[PDB]
């Protein structure tokens, strides 16, 4: 087989300065992540309903989308309805 | 026309056995 | 006729692998270097003009 | 098949059977382009021709009409008949131009090589791909309808059921 | 050795998204209705 | 030295097909249940499955064809007692209430665990390694599960698999019902399996044909660049590692021919083996995972999952299958 | 009931293949080619053909 | 082999066989009818997919 | 050891024609009685 | 500089927590059916 | 007429079987 | 010239090959995972199916999903800078965006790694049988995602990319096409199956007819790439075979050819079963069978049973799986039988 | 009339091109940098 | 709005770090390629 | 059963004519 | 003058078997919707 050229990932992943690095940067992105949800952003961002935002007080009726074109207003009207 | 029904493949088939039985014979022998 | 235009583009890969790899459809260079297809040898897969 | 030793298929340096693909291409472009043209500035205006089955949206009064090509944006709403004379007019010029250029103009040594234009089986290839991609078209406009699949002819479409497209005429 | 090539690139891709979602994950597991 | 003479023809490497000590009651059992099989999938009279004096006709002259036709299990009146044709009062008794079944299947699963115990056999008598048979257990026991094991955890011979193509699709079809067995993760090891097995066919197929050395022209066919016995290999798999290798990355592909055919072995076998334990877990009542109304939001509301709709289809298999069966609300049985 | 069946049913089956190949191997091992074909000595090809 | 009077006819239609162009030749050319056809393509079928709607083409059987 | 009696068998082209005519010609005969 | 076995015994460890918690998930909160 | 065709067409494959085993093409090394 | 130097760039010799067919490739393939990823982890199907999909709502692996486009959408492309989305991502998402995303990045990236396969046989100097062979998939792929989807109605019965809704996808098939009825997938199961039998007992036969080549009992080490020998027994493993099945392979490149056939030609019998299952062309029935069944109430086969089990399927799951039909059925409509 | 339809496509377009145009830029550039010896 | 930032800070901070701890081994590299 | 009177026909030939293909092949193969 | 260009043609008895066996099964298949 022999080896292409880029560095082994044995002895990267064994050596200090990567661990110095990633003690850091990885933990991070774990933490981003955590305030991705636990700040509630993630909930905006790709518009999924809360725990409190599926139904009003009062229905089971599902908010369906009915209308091809006018479908954006047509889902901006059931959030405005809550 | 109210045919037999069973014509067709006795018609189909005295065609198709012996001259299939020719063909083989015959492919056979050009090939010698 | 769906069916048949999926079928057909068997017969695009097929005939046109035939066609860019013609040269060893009856079988691989019987004594290839093993060099060649052997990572890190040649700069560029394949190019015999890149060795390091 | 008998006389299969013809000279025309000989090179005339090598002597081996040779065809010259790249200006075949364009000899049969040119053709195509030239019917091409011909039955749409003919047959289907009714210039020289009969025409072609146009229809009602509803598929009630249907009969054989010449067609007046559509130059318009609206020649590209394939339920318009109008577009399908226009386009054989226009990718027939097409078709005539480049089957010139495909006939003068010899190909690039680069694209010589790289798709074996000395080798038939290249065109085979080629030919097949361009073959199924008219297959799915055909399948496609046959299914969701336009207006050279008329309900008088093919029957009615699956989509005219789901939206109620009779019922609401009615 | 190269510190930065195409591999690395194609590690941080997989990898760096990776840690990110699991956070998020983690995080869903204390969420209460 | 005469019991000696026929000891050896029996273990003899001589004859055409193997016979061994196995075969001697493979060979009967397996004459049986194909003889009857073939009997009763022509000829049988309709056969009351579900015990309720409603036959099902199986065979063809009663109505059915290659798809529909089926060898129809014995009657749930029975259940798992053994009824062989002297305990009928006579063949018609015995064929209403679906004897050719268990004749034949017990038969087929003895001559069929004999012929696993054949290839051992003559593996040893060859000088071979004997995990061949091993590599057989994962069907086999994917037969006893659907024969032997599923109807003894659910008290019943009728609801063992029917020996028919839409008698089969039968048995999957209330089987979901009633396990969930696609929401299992055995039966999901076994789609694994049996996905992977095909993948990794199509793959080690390929690459080998790809690597074949030139031994042949244009005008003949590739196979017969290898003779059959010849000391050289047919392919290069020092090309084909390389290959395969930059595909993906060198470490992701196999450059041991001995551990790549094993992984060729152990992956669809051991995934048969997990969805042939499915059944047989499955026929003690522990099903597949059940995450129905899993999900509610804060008011109370049930917020539906694909496995809710996967419930109601469920439904529809288990408040139809056997309709006339049922005089209670719960399907225990 | 379930548990107790479910899981000793398991291992039954396990211990059947454990059964299976470690007594296909001894039989192998007590005859001398568990570790593969002697290459000079090939069985098969000192037996004659079936056809 | 054998020599017809159409043969003869149509010998200068097959006796550049094998001649290319140097280099890339019209290849850049090509490619910007290549580039347009897509574009094209794209066109129509977004048209046909409603994705694309232009005033004065409705997309339907009342036309 | 291989069987001594075995020959080849031949049929020419003729015969093959001679064949099917005999075999297409009865066929076009008695098809109408097979339909009665 | 660090023993490959310990990266992969720690790494591991990480594997079986983040796992187990979701585990842990099942029957709390979101998805619990309760 | 279906169940003598169903008969007939599965007939042939055992017949099958039995030519490709006992009278198959001698493997040859 | 450039394109000289670009290729030279493209076709180094790295640990992930890249290639002229990367260009594609990668970033379709990366958008087609990282899309499934993001919205079966945060992307809901609430406005679409009604249903809850994703991490984030309280799903766990097997329930989460990328579902399908509101029908209402139909064959919509539902680009981002579409007439429906008009570059909202938020609504994009929660109209179903994301599956048609998926899906023609990923038919794309299909595209791409075939080609990959091409490209890299070509350098190594090997045939393209691999590449060949990944027909097969393309065509599974192409005909379930798009060609069936686009013969019905709209995206919304085409498969969503989960494990349930897989399993939605293939209880719908039995419910109202009756696949398993269909020939053209029973070509299909024998190829699958098939290409699992070749794959198991041609690595068991080979494992189990190695020639003696080292003195360890682990006969891993006893191989080497770069050696001219074969490593197992063809002559042994063919007696075997022969006395204990009846026949038996002769021929190596036959074999390994033959293991590249039957699951291949198996998957492309099965896509062209559902070409036609787009049309609802399906082998629902046998019309010999229901005239004798509908003049006799006492004929019965395994055949009338499955279909008397499509008939519950279809009108228990159809109210809740096309919510868009606004389906009301009354207790009294639902097929069933006694007491359940 | 430029329809809010066909101005998307526009934008579509424009995507496509810059998208497919920084990757090209992108990659010529490296393999001018880092040629093959 | 202020959860963006939040949550971008870590990733920040993340880079940062690693930056500052590669970038004397990080610029050579670029050294030695040009 | 009132099945399709084309069934035995259909079912005949799709037998037998590629099957005779078959045949006339080998045939002509042994005699080479 | 003959035709350079021609090549007999082969069909093994393995071959045979295989195919005769993908034809019978795929009648066996497909005869009951045939006969529908
Ligand atoms: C080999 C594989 C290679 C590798 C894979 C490569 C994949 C690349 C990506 C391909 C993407 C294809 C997108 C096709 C979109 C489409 O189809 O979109 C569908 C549209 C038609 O839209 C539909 O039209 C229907 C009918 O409406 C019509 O009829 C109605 C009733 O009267 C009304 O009158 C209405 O106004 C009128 O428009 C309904 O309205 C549907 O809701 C609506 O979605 O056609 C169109 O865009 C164009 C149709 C013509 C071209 C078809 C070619 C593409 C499809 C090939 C397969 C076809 C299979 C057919 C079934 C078998
Ligand atoms: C699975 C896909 C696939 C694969 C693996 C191949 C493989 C091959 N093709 Mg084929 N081909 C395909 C599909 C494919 N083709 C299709 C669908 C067509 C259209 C009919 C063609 C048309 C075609 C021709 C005309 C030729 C080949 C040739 C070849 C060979 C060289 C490679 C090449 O030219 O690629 C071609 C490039 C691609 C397949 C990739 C194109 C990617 C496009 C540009 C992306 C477009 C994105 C789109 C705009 C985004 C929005 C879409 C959305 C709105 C719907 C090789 C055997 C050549 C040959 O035979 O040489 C001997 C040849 O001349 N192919
Ligand atoms: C994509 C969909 C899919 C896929 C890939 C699978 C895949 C699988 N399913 Mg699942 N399944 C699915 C959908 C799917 N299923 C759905 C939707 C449902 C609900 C309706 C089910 C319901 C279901 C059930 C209820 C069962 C499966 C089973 C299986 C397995 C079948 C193969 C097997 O048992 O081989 C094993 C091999 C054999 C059984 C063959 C044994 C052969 C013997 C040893 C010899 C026979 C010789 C013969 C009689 C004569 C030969 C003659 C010749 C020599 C000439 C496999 C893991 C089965 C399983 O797991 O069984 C353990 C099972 O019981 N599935
Ligand atoms: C290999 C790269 C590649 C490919 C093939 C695709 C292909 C696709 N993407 Mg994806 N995408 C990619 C990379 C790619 N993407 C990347 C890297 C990203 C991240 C930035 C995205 C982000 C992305 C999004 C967000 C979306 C897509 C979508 C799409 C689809 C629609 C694309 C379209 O209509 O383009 C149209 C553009 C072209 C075909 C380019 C044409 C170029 C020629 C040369 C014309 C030049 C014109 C000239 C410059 C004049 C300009 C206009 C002027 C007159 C004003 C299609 C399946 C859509 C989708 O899936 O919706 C469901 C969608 O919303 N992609
Ligand atoms: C014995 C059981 C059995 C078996 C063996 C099969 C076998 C098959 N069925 Mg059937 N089926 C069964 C029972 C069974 N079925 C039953 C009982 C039913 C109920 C009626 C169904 C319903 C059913 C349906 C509805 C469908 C099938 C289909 C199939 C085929 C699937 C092929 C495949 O692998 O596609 C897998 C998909 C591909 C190969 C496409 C390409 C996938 C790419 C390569 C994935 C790349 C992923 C990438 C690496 C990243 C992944 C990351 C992620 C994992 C995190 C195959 C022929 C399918 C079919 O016919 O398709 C044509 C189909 O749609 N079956
Ligand atoms: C009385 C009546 C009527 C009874 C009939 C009842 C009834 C149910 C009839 C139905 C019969 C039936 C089969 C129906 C199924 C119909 C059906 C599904 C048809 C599909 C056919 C078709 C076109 C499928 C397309 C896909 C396809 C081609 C699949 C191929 C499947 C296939 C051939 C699998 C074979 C697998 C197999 C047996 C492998 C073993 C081969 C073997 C012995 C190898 C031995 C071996 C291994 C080694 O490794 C080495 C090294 C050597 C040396 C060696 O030798
Ligand atoms: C959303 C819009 C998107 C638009 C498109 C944006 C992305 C376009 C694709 C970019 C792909 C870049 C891949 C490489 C990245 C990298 O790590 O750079 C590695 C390269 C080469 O490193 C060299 O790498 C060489 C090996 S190799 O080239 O990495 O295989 C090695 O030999 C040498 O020592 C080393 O110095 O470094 C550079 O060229 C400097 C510029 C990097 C940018
Ligand atoms: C689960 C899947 C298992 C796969 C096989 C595992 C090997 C298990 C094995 O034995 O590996 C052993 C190997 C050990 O390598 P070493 O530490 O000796 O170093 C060698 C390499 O670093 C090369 O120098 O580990 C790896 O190579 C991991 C590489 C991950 C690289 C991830 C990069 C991903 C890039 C994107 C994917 C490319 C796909 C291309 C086609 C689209
Ligand atoms: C249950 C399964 C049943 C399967 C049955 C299969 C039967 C197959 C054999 C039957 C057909 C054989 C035909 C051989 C035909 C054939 O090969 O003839 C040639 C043959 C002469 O043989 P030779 O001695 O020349 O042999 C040379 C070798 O090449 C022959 O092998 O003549 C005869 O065999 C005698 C009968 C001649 C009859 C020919 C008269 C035809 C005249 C035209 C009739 C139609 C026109 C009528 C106008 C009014
Ligand atoms: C040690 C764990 C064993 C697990 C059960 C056995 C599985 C592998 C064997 C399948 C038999 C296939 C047919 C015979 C195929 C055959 O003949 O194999 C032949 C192959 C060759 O080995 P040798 O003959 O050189 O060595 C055998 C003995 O003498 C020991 O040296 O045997 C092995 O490699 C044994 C490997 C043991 C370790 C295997 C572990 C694999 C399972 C790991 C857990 C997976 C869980 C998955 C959950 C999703
Ligand atoms: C959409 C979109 C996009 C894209 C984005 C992306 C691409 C993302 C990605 C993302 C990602 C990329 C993510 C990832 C994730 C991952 C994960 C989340 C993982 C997980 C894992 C796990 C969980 C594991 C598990 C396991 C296994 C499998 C083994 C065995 C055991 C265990 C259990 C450990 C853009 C912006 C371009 C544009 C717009 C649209
Ligand atoms: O029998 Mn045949 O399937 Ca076993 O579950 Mn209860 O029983 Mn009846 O229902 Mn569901
Ligand atoms: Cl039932
Ligand atoms: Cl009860
Ligand atoms: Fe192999």
């Amino acid at each position: 087989a022999g080896t292409t050229g880029e560095r082994p990932f044995s002895d990267i992943i064994t050596s200090v300065r990567y661990w110095v690095i990633h003690s850091i940067t990885i933990p991070a992105l774990f933490i981003a992540g955590w305030l991705f949800v636990s700040t509630g952003l993630a909930y905006d961002v790709f518009g999924t309903p809360r725990p409190d935002s599926y139904y009003a007080q009062e229905q089971r009726s599902i908010p369906l989308v009915t209308d091809r074109f006018e479908a954006k207003q047509q889902v901006e009207t059931f959030l405005e309805q809550l | 026309m109210e045919v037999n029904q069973l014509g067709l493949i006795a018609t189909a088939l005295f065609v198709l056995v012996p001259s299939v039985f020719l063909i083989i014979l015959y492919v056979q022998t050009e090939s010698q | 006729h769906a069916v048949f235009a999926l079928l057909f583009f068997f017969g695009h890969i097929w005939h046109g692998a035939r066609t860019l790899f013609r040269d060893v459809f009856s079988g691989i260079d019987p004594e290839l270097s093993p060099e060649q297809v052997e990572w890190g040898f040649y700069q560029k897969v394949g190019d015999v003009t890149t060795r390091r | 098949w008998v006389y299969w030793d013809l000279e025309l298929f000989r090179d005339p340096r090598t002597g081996e059977p040779a065809l010259d693909l790249p200006k075949m291409f364009g000899i049969h472009l040119f053709l195509a382009g030239l019917l091409c043209f011909g039955f749409g500035a003919f047959h289907l205006t009714g210039l020289f021709g009969p025409g072609m089955w146009v229809s009602d949206p509803y598929g009630l009064t249907g009969s054989v009409q010449p067609v007046a090509p559509e130059w318009g944006p609206d020649g590209f709403n394939p339920y318009n008949p109008g577009g399908v004379v226009a386009h054989h007019i226009a990718a027939g010029i097409v078709g005539i131009i480049a089957g010139l250029f495909h006939i003068l103009v010899r190909p690039p040594q680069r694209l010589y090589k790289a798709l074996r234009m000395g080798n038939i089986e290249t065109v085979l290839s080629s030919s097949i791909a361009a073959v199924f991609f008219a297959a799915f078209v055909v399948a496609g406009t046959m299914w969701y309808g336009s207006a050279t699949t008329p309900i008088e002819l093919f029957g009615p479409t699956r989509y005219q059921w789901d939206s109620s497209y009779f019922q609401q005429e009615i | 050795y190269p510190i930065f090539t195409v591999r690395w690139v194609a590690v941080h891709t997989l990898a760096v998204p990776t840690i990110f979602f699991l956070g998020a994950i983690a995080a869903m597991q204390f969420i209460q209705r | 030295n005469l019991w000696e003479r026929f000891c050896n023809w029996v273990t003899s490497t001589d004859n055409r097909l193997y016979v061994g000590w196995f075969g001697v009651i493979m060979i009967p059992t397996l004459l049986a249940a194909t003889i009857c099989f073939v009997i009763a999938f022509i000829a049988a009279p309709p056969v009351d499955i579900d015990g309720i004096r409603e036959p099902v006709s199986g065979s063809l002259l009663y109505g059915n064809n290659i798809i529909t036709g089926a060898v129809v299990p014995s009657s749930n009146a029975i259940g798992l007692h053994f009824y062989p044709i002297w305990e009928a009062a006579s063949l018609d008794e015995w064929l209403y209430n679906g004897g050719p079944y268990q004749l034949i299947i017990f038969h087929f699963l003895l001559g069929a665990s004999c012929y696993m115990g054949r290839q051992w056999e003559l593996s040893y008598r060859l000088g071979m390694r004997p995990w061949i048979c091993v590599a057989y257990s994962a069907p086999l026991a994917s037969a006893f599960a659907v024969f032997l094991i599923y109807p003894i955890g659910q008290g019943s011979f009728s609801d063992g698999m029917p020996l028919g193509i839409s008698g089969t699709f039968n048995f999957m079809i209330v089987f979901q019902a009633e396990h969930n067995i696609l929401m299992h993760p055995f039966h999901q090891l076994g789609v694994a399996g049996v996905f992977g097995g095909a993948l990794f066919c199509a793959m080690h197929g390929s690459l080998v044909t790809s690597s074949l050395i030139r031994e042949t022209t244009e005008t003949e066919s590739a196979n017969y660049g290898y003779k059959f016995g010849q000391e050289e290999e047919t392919y290069n798999i020092v090309a084909a590692h390389g290959y395969f290798g930059r595909l993906i990355f060198q470490y992701a592909s196999f450059n041991n021919s001995r551990s790549l055919h094993f992984f060729l072995a152990a992956w669809p076998v051991v995934g048969v083996w997990f969805t042939a334990l499915g059944i047989s877990t499955m026929a003690f009542n522990l099903n597949g995972f059940n995450f129905n109304h899993s999900v509610i939001d804060a008011k109370g509301n049930v917020i539906n999952t694909w496995a809710d709709i996967i419930n109601r289809a469920n439904l529809g298999m288990e408040v139809m299958h056997e309709r006339n069966a049922h005089n209670f609300p719960l399907d225990l049985a | 009931r379930s548990w107790l069946a479910t899981s000793h049913f398991v291992l039954a089956f396990f211990f059947l293949v454990g059964h299976l190949w470690h007594a296909g191997r001894a039989r192998a091992a007590a005859a001398g080619f568990e570790k593969g074909i002697d290459r000079e000595s090939e069985p098969v090809l000192s037996m004659p053909s079936l056809d | 082999a054998r020599r017809t009077w159409l043969g003869d006819i149509l010998r200068p239609l097959n006796s550049e066989y094998g001649k290319v162009a140097p280099g890339w030749g019209t290849t850049p050319l090509m490619a910007v009818f290549m580039g347009l056809f897509l574009v094209f393509l794209l066109i129509i079928l977004e048209i046909y997919n409603s994705t694309l709607i232009l005033d004065g083409v409705n997309v339907s059987w009342k036309a | 050891e291989p069987n001594p009696n075995r020959q080849p068998v031949e049929l020419n082209r003729t015969s093959l024609y001679l064949g099917l005519l005999l075999i297409l010609v009865l066929a076009l005969l008695f098809s109408s009685y097979f339909f009665n | 500089r660090i023993p490959l076995w310990i990266v992969a015994t720690v790494a591991g460890m990480g594997v079986i927590v983040i796992v187990g918690l979701f585990f842990y998930g099942a029957y709390a909160g979101l998805g619990s059916s309760l | 007429m279906e169940t003598i065709t169903y008969v007939f067409i599965f007939a042939c494959i055992i017949a099958l079987f039995f030519f490709a085993i006992f009278f198959r093409e001698p493997p040859r090394i | 010239g450039w394109f000289d130097i670009l290729d030279d760039w493209l076709k180094r010799d790295r640990f992930v090959f890249v290639g002229w067919s990367g260009i594609l490739l990668f970033p379709c393939a990366y958008l087609a995972l990282g899309g499934w990823l993001t919205g079966t982890t945060f992307v809901t199907s609430w406005y679409t199916h009604g249903l809850a999909s994703s991490y984030l709502e309280g799903c766990n692996f097997l329930t989460v999903a990328v579902s399908t486009p509101a029908n209402s959408m139909g064959h919509s492309l539902l680009l981002l800078w579409g007439p429906e989305a008009q570059g909202d991502f938020t609504r994009w998402c929660q109209l179903g965006g994301l599956w048609t995303f998926i899906a023609l990045h990923g038919a794309f990236g299909l595209i791409g790694f075939m080609l990959r396969q091409f490209e890299i046989a070509r350098l190594v100097g090997v045939r393209p049988y691999n590449a060949i062979a990944f027909s097969a998939p393309i065509a599974v792929f192409v005909s379930v995602f798009l060609i069936y989807p686009l013969g019905q109605s709209s995206w919304f019965f085409a498969p969503s990319f989960g494990v349930a809704a897989i399993f939605r996808f293939l209880l719908f098939f039995q419910g109202f096409h009756n696949w398993t009825l269909n020939p053209f997938h029973m070509m299909g199961v024998a190829g699958v199956l098939g290409g699992a039998l070749l794959c198991a007992i041609h690595g068991a036969t080979v494992e189990n007819t190695l020639f003696q080549d080292g003195e360890g009992a682990s006969t891993f080490r006893a191989f080497n790439p770069t050696q001219a020998e074969e490593t197992y027994s063809m002559v042994t493993a063919n007696r075997f075979w022969s006395q204990i099945f009846g026949i038996a392979f002769s021929n190596k490149r036959w074999l390994h050819f033959f293991m590249l056939f039957v699951p291949v030609t198996g998957l492309w019998m099965s896509a062209i079963g559902v070409v036609g299952l787009a049309l609802n062309l399906r082998s629902y029935d046998f019309i010999s069978q229901e005239i004798r069944a509908a003049e006799d109430p006492e004929f019965e086969t395994f055949y009338t049973k499955n279909l008397l089990l499509n008939e519950g399927i279809r009108a228990w799951m159809a109210p809740q799986d096309q919510p868009h039909e606004n389906f009301v059925f009354p207790e009294e409509v639902l097929p069933r039988g006694n007491a359940l | 009339t430029i329809t809010p339809s066909l101005k998307g496509f526009f934008i579509g377009l424009l995507s496509g091109a810059v998208v497919l145009g920084l990757t090209f830029a992108v990659l010529i550039a490296i393999s001018q940098i880092d040629k093959v010896q | 709005d202020w959860r963006v930032l939040v949550v971008l800070l870590p990733v920040l901070l993340a880079a940062g770090w690693a930056v500052r701890n590669i970038l004397p081994y990080a610029v050579k590299q670029v050294q030695k390629l040009l």
